[PDB]
């Protein structure tokens, strides 16, 4: 409902539908080319993209807000992982902002990177190429795994016919244990 | 006809709904002494999930099953160590230990 | 319980600043003598003057409505489609 | 519709913070019926006096004809000791010694109350003020209402809105008097542009160009229609209240030339609002209300007194720093910032030659300093 | 809850507010001028250098992208080598622009810069476009001599002001050769000037002083600032003697 | 509220409780020992002393609340009477009485006049003759800014 200046939303949050749609399309294309649509649900990524677009359309009066505030104002149930997805996208923006000279001199952060999102969308191809020349994976595996797929020891032996028989004596129940089991659930 | 029994609630305004597709089953967490008493109950009774669930009023059967599977996957050495040692079935002292664990968790909730 | 939709009955139930405004918008050429009769003797001449000086100009002794009053800043020419600024400049 | 819901015995809605709404006009009758209070004339006399005191007290309250209570008098007047607070063990003596020591440390003299004389002289203006004539004397039991307004924003931005003025008005007076008595620098502002001709004299201030003003008293909008040029400002506020179900009930509209302060059923201490000149807003706090006394001003028409005009810092000229500025510039060519200030002698030499020809492109507006009313 | 009684999530607006804001009756909502901060200076510097660098890099980046597209579309080997050489030249240009020191890329005081972009993006709408424009033109700029006077330029300053007639101080400051703004030197000029003070008191001004006192004096404290506002020439320091 | 006065009032309440009866003679005897009328003159008289005595009268009449015992009521009444009668400064600061407070005083004076305490009623008679009351809807003023 951000496109109409209904009394339930202040006039400062109103925006044009075409510009917001184009910005969100560019952001979701950036997410697609940066491995953010594979595996994860699309809707949280779409919400993060449209939130970043709405913030970049007016960071003067919209950077102070949050994703929960935006979802409450838009009367739309926010996805739970979306914020996390948002963070990842923000990280991507940082990995782009370090390539541009003026942005890498500005020394932006996770909050001040949205205001230049349009610039990041202007030359996104070279930015993502430089970022990938230095891929995207879940953070669980990006902890520098030194042991990848450890090889188990070859223990396919089975003895001659029987390795031992005390295992059966250990697995069977004693008469006292049987009586205790019968008394427990009598 | 009821008189002022229900309050109006706004829900599902028929817009694009997020596809949750997740049922996060609520599982009560495991404490240190709770893990120790679960291990001693396993060592005393074996791998009988029903008997363990009966003597665990604060837990569930599926929770005990998930914990046993996680233990067999992660600390198989401690699992075998507990299975090697045996201890006779205790009932009165077991209830006393249950009351002690109740008092301990009550003190923990008071903190 | 055209811009001249409001009738005299609805005209008299309005402040003078809007009454003279819509009068200059509907006629665009109005003497002060007949404007005194249209507004009514109960209204002093000084208020009518201070109001008409904001929405009209004096030309050869007659009051002509200002260009920006007839042509709002967001409207355009119904005949050519040019912006209202050029129309106001031409009328001035 | 008559007076809204309210009892003349004000119960606290929040303990020591506010009270429920009540008909303040009924106080002048309730507290005058439950208590005589007659004698608001300062008729105190400058033997026969003892005989009158006996004939009064021994018939009203006392039963014995013996003048035994006069000991009180000889203990009150005669036993009064040009004194120094010392040689006694009291805690008030201790705090007085502490104040005197803090004075002797840094305080040099007593002439440092440049902000305390306000509540002194503006109150002395209310004492000893004899009426103009016999027909203008205020009647006994008159209701007097205090108010505190918070107009400006030039004070602390990173702090609460403490420093502004306080006014006092009478109950029997009409609301139009309180309306015209409220002084606001926004009425002194002048529209138009002055860079084209600075010598052009102010033709009409915003006070006469726009006279619309209304009040807010528990959803009761009192409009003014004394002049035919003013407008009804409550025409929109009602619509935005009835366009959607916002929980606000229907608001009753009325006139100002026929309503008195008696019918104002409002709360004391509640932050009400007064609006005039389109959007000029004033936070209003009705702090205290009281019956008339023999020490208050006896002139009824001369009692819209501003009992406390808070000090205000006049904006100095940014060039010389020795004069008060009167013109605010915009789109200046040589000023360091856009909102610079200039006085007459400086605004003349800034962009005007000997003959007064406009030099360069710039905008200027007449800056009426708030110190005019302060 | 301080601004208005109706200050909900979305505040409404009346019709007369348009008439108030249309005739230029700005009274107090525009006098909220504040000082500057070091972090604000750093933000302004970063914003202006980033704007200049973006203006210098956008054509080069667009040309590099066009060359990439053309070499991806073209098939001839000689044309591919020509496009590769042109792209190498463009890359060297981008490199020498990126490795340019931060003194030549600052432009001048009146250099062409987008102030609205700096205000709404960098400053986050905390400062107006004109408020940062005028602050970067004269207040924050390396071409502004921050050194104080040596009590040797006021004489020539007042000489040129008397020879020209105190009409335009800009030309006076430019002919004086101080490398400073006119307003920065005019303050010290009028601080050293002697015409700001007054002289022996007359009798007719005593009437005005007594009228102003009997009209707006309060207790033992006299508001001498009101006397300074009404009576021209009298400062605040030695005027108190008029009632001492 | 003045901090030192909150302790001075509790200090003088000890000698007020020390009184054996409600006859006005005990206050006359205490005046020779506990001369509370020392700071009324001081070394300076200005808005400082004005606010001082205003807060003094306010916080002294505050102890006239119903929960207080009868002897404390008599002590507070006589203290306010003496403080008002010892106001030799230029302004005449009258004690501020709330509308709710004007209900207990009625039955208080009724009990005083029915108990044949002539001095207790004559004190209120003199207070009314001096017109020492500020009839307000609330005993103190407060805002929501803090």
């Amino acid at each position: 409902k951000l496109f109409q200046a209904s009394p339930s939303v202040p006039a400062k949050y109103v925006e044009d539908k075409e510009k917001m749609l184009s910005r969100t399309m560019q952001l979701v294309e950036l997410a697609n080319e940066t491995w953010l649509v594979t595996g994860r649900h699309p809707l949280p990524v779409i919400t993060a993209a449209t939130f970043l677009a709405w913030q970049s359309l007016q960071p003067a009066d919209r950077l102070s807000c949050s994703l929960a505030r935006f979802c409450k104002l838009a009367n739309v149930d926010l996805p739970y992982p979306a914020s996390s997805r948002l963070q990842e996208l923000l990280a991507v923006l940082l990995r782009m902002a370090e390539q541009l000279a003026w942005l890498r001199v500005l020394r932006l952060d996770k909050r001040s990177v949205v205001k230049h999102i349009g610039d990041l969308l202007q030359h996104r191809q070279s930015l993502v190429r430089s970022a990938f020349r230095d891929l995207l994976l879940p953070p669980c595996m990006l902890k520098s795994p030194k042991r990848i797929c450890p090889v188990p020891p070859v223990s396919t032996v089975t003895g001659d016919e029987n390795i031992s028989d005390s295992e059966i004596e250990q697995y069977l129940r004693t008469p006292q244990e049987v009586r205790d089991f019968q008394r427990a659930q009598a | 006809c009821v008189v002022e029994e229900n309050d109006p609630i706004f829900e599902r305004g028929s817009t694009t709904t997020y596809s949750s597709f997740r049922k996060n089953y609520y599982s009560k967490p495991w404490s240190n002494k709770e893990t120790d008493m679960f291990f001693l109950a396993i060592s005393m009774v074996g791998t009988d999930f029903s008997m363990i669930g009966q003597l665990f009023p604060h837990r569930a059967r599926i929770e005990i099953k998930n914990k046993f599977k996680r233990e067999e996957k992660t600390n198989g050495w401690r699992i075998d160590k507990a299975f090697q040692e045996k201890r006779p079935f205790d009932f009165d002292f077991f209830a006393h230990l249950l009351q002690k664990v109740l008092a301990e968790e009550e003190k923990r909730k008071q903190k | 319980q055209p811009s001249n939709v409001l009738s005299m009955a609805q005209l008299r139930t309005l402040p003078l600043a809007d009454q003279i405004k819509i009068l200059m918008k509907n006629v665009k050429v109005m003497p002060f003598a007949n404007l005194m009769s249209l507004l009514g003797p109960s209204i002093d001449s000084v208020a009518v003057l201070r109001g008409i000086q904001k929405v009209a100009m004096l030309v050869q002794g007659n009051w002509v409505v200002k260009s920006d009053i007839l042509y709002p800043k967001d409207s355009s020419s119904p005949h050519s489609g040019v912006p209202a600024e050029v129309l106001c400049r031409g009328r001035d | 519709v008559s007076g809204s819901g309210g009892c003349n015995f004000p119960e606290y809605e929040l303990p020591e913070l506010n009270t429920r709404a009540f008909h303040v006009g009924a106080f002048g009758e309730l507290w005058r019926g439950r208590l005589r209070g007659a004698g608001d004339l300062s008729l105190r006399e400058p033997a026969a006096d003892s005989d009158r005191e006996d004939a009064a007290v021994a018939r009203d309250l006392d039963c014995s004809l013996e003048a035994a209570a006069e000991l009180r008098a000889v203990c009150g007047l005669d036993k009064l000791k040009e004194v120094i607070p010392e040689n006694t063990d009291l805690v008030t003596l201790g705090v007085r010694k502490r104040f005197l020591e803090h004075r002797e440390e840094t305080i040099t003299i007593d002439r440092a109350c440049r902000q305390e004389t306000f509540v002194y002289e503006m109150e002395s203006h209310a004492i000893g003020k004899k009426p103009e004539n016999s027909a203008d004397m205020i009647e006994e039991g008159e209701l007097i209402l205090s108010v505190n307004i918070l107009y400006p924003v030039i004070f602390h931005k990173h702090k609460e809105h403490k420093p502004y003025q306080t006014m006092l008005v009478l109950g029997s007076q009409k609301l139009t008097q309180l309306r015209d008595s409220i002084r606001c620098v926004s009425d002194l502002q002048i529209g138009g542009e002055f860079s084209n001709t600075p010598d052009q004299a102010p033709e009409h201030i915003s006070k006469d160009l726009y006279k619309s003003a209304f009040f807010y008293f528990e959803g009761t909008f009192y409009n003014d229609k004394r002049y035919p040029e003013c407008r009804d400002l409550s025409r929109t506020i009602i619509e935005w209240s009835e366009s959607h179900d916002r929980g606000y009930g229907k608001f009753q509209t009325a006139r100002m030339e026929d309503f008195t302060f008696n019918d104002l059923c409002i709360k004391l201490g509640f932050p009400y609002l007064y609006c005039h000149q389109g959007d000029c807003e004033h936070v209003i706090v009705i702090t205290d209300i009281r019956l008339v006394h023999h020490d208050d001003c006896l002139d009824r028409t001369l009692y819209p007194l501003l009992i406390k005009k808070h000090w205000l810092w006049t904006r100095k000229c940014f060039v010389c720093k020795m004069y008060t500025a009167r013109w605010v510039t915009n789109n200046d060519s040589f000023a360091p910032e856009d909102p610079c200030f200039f006085c007459d002698v400086c605004f003349r030499m800034l962009h005007y030659d000997s003959e007064g020809n406009k030099l360069g492109e710039f905008l200027a507006y007449p800056y009426v300093d708030p110190g005019t009313f302060n | 809850y301080f601004k208005d009684k109706v200050t909900g999530v979305g505040p409404p607006a009346n019709e007369d507010t348009r008439e108030k804001a249309a005739q230029g009756i700005k009274a107090f909502e525009e006098l909220l001028v504040t000082k500057w901060k070091n972090w604000e200076k750093a933000l302004l510097r970063k914003s202006v250098v980033s704007d200049r660098l973006q203006r210098l890099l956008q054509p080069k980046l667009l040309k590099l992208e066009y060359l990439h597209q053309k070499q991806s579309k073209v098939s001839s080997e000689l044309e591919r080598q020509a496009l590769e050489k042109q792209g190498r030249e463009a890359e060297k240009e981008i490199q020498d622009i990126n490795q340019l020191p931060e003194e030549a890329l600052l432009g001048n005081r009146l250099d062409s810069h987008d102030w609205e972009k700096i205000s709404n993006i960098n400053f986050e709408g905390s400062r107006s476009a004109e408020e940062i424009r005028k602050f970067w033109q004269n207040s924050e700029h390396p071409s502004i001599n921050k050194q104080e006077w040596s009590r040797e330029e006021e004489e020539r300053l007042q000489a040129i002001a008397a020879a020209h007639g105190h009409l335009e101080w800009q030309k006076i400051a430019e002919e004086l050769g101080t490398s400073r703004s006119a307003f920065q030197c005019l303050q010290k000029f009028q601080q050293h000037n002697k015409a700001l003070k007054r002289k022996e008191w007359t009798e007719e001004e005593d009437r005005m002083l007594t009228q102003l006192v009997q009209e707006m004096r309060v207790g033992s404290h006299i508001p001498y600032r009101r006397i300074v506002y009404y009576m021209e020439g009298r400062d605040s320091m030695q005027l108190i003697y008029r009632w001492t | 509220t003045p901090p030192g006065l909150q302790t001075d009032c509790e200090a003088l309440l000890s000698r007020f409780q020390e009184t054996d009866s409600v006859r006005f003679e005990d206050f006359t005897e205490l005046w020779r020992n506990m001369k509370f009328g020392t700071i009324f003159c001081g070394r300076m008289r200005n808005l400082e002393k004005n606010m001082f005595t205003k807060e003094a009268l306010a916080l002294a009449w505050r102890y006239f609340l119903p929960p207080y015992t009868f002897q404390i009521r008599v002590g507070a009444l006589y203290l306010l009477y003496g403080l008002y009668n010892t106001q030799l400064c230029q302004p005449k600061q009258k004690i501020r009485v709330a509308l709710k407070d004007w209900d207990e005083v009625l039955k208080f004076q009724q009990d005083l006049v029915n108990a044949q305490h002539f001095d207790a009623a004559y004190i209120f008679r003199k207070l009314r003759l001096d017109r020492a009351f500020h009839f307000t809807a609330m005993p103190k003023l407060l805002s929501y800014r803090m």
